[PDB]
């Protein structure tokens, strides 16, 4: 099937705090595999999956040193943004970045990603063409023009098509499953409530329906054990239980599960 | 491997 | 601008009185990332509350999982109390074994 790599990076300023806290987290197929936190005693990228311990000391030295470079980057950019938005000293501020690559099942590059947010809101993103930028805000135009004049896009493109694809290939060999949902319905004395539960599944993505014709739900939640939970409920007249069926749709299923109150 | 950004904002 | 935390309180394994389990407090969709999460047992703070590393979603909002060892009697009340800049008062949500 398809594959992906992402790095999610955060820098956070607070009022007194001399310097900002920088965190970088790396994901391969949405599972965390490396992490760097400048708050740590010895700040460095650590393996986050046993299959990463196999990387030599060159890996950890080069990656750790890159992260220190990012910390500074985020530090300087955090200063610039303050000025761009005519913000003053005394506030808390956040700068975020997502970057990485999507591969198809053939392992070819489907899509590069490079996006940034300031105060949790879209700031500037590299378009899918990997050549042009989108930047909504007026303040963002100082950066867009700066980055057009500097040819940054070409350099982000080179990383996205080269190094990102290349090391994901490597990681995927070193890292060598969907857990299906077990479903069941519960009964609660609302006129009664039918609650279709879904449990033990991975990945989180899932749909639950209630029926004949096409309801309360909860957001998908982690069990804490790597797997996910969800439920969905409807209010139903008494005795009229069997007239209602729940369908669960998940990628790990051979076909959608069908259930009723039993 | 992580990207190392280019020009600052 | 702040986004107010969404909170769910629930157990890892289907609930059974006397039998060990884990109580989760899942806090999502908030900004900024500074947050205080407490878990409560009959009104009393639970001591060894495990906190996941904070992460963020593709919409740039932050999320985090607090959990703790707990044993669910018929009589005990469990809550999660969240304090965050987006809310003037701390927000409390109670464990409901059926949700």
């Amino acid at each position: 099937g398809p594959h992906s790599m992402r790095y999610f990076e955060t820098a956070v300023s607070r009022p007194g705090l001399e310097e900002p806290r920088y965190i970088s987290v790396g994901y391969v197929d949405n599972k965390e595999f490396v992490r760097f936190d400048s708050d740590a005693e010895n700040p460095r990228y650590e393996p986050r999956a046993p299959w990463m311990e196999q990387e030599g000391p060159e890996y950890w030295e080069r990656e750790t040193q890159k992260a220190k470079g990012q910390e500074q980057w985020f530090r300087v950019s955090l200063r610039n943004l303050l000025g761009y938005y005519n913000q003053s000293a005394g506030g808390s501020h956040t700068l975020q970045q997502m970057s990485g690559c999507d591969l198809g099942s053939d392992w070819r590059l489907l899509r590069g990603y490079l996006q940034f947010a300031y105060e949790g809101r879209d700031y500037i993103a590299l378009n899918e063409d990997l050549k042009t930028w989108t930047a909504a805000d007026m303040a963002a135009q100082i950066t867009r023009r700066k980055w057009e004049q500097s040819g940054a896009a070409e350099h982000y493109k080179a990383y996205l098509e080269g190094e990102c694809v290349e090391w994901l290939h490597r990681y995927l060999k070193n890292g060598n499953r969907t857990d299906s949902p077990k479903a069941h319905v519960t009964h609660h004395p609302r006129e009664v409530t039918l609650r279709c539960w879904a449990l033990g599944f991975y990945p989180a993505d899932i749909t639950l329906t209630w029926q004949g014709e096409e309801m309360e739900l909860v957001e998908t939640r982690p069990a804490g054990d790597g797997t996910f939970q969800k439920w969905a409920s409807v209010v139903v007249p008494l005795g009229k239980e069997q007239n209602y069926t729940c369908r669960v749709y998940h990628e790990g299923l051979p076909e959608p599960l069908t259930l009723r109150w039993e | 491997k992580a990207v190392a950004n280019f020009a600052t904002m | 601008i702040q986004k107010t935390p969404q909170i769910q309180v629930y157990s890892r394994h289907p609930p059974e009185n006397g039998k060990p389990n884990i109580l989760n407090c899942y806090v999502t969709q908030f900004h900024p990332p500074h947050i205080e999460i407490q878990m409560l047992k009959n009104g009393k703070k639970i001591p060894k509350v495990e906190m996941s590393d904070m992460s963020f979603s593709k919409d740039w909002s932050f999320y985090i999982l607090a959990h703790t060892e707990f044993t669910p009697t018929e009589t005990d009340t469990y809550a999660c109390r969240v304090k965050h800049d987006s809310m003037a008062e701390p927000k409390t949500v109670y464990w409901d074994r059926d949700m």
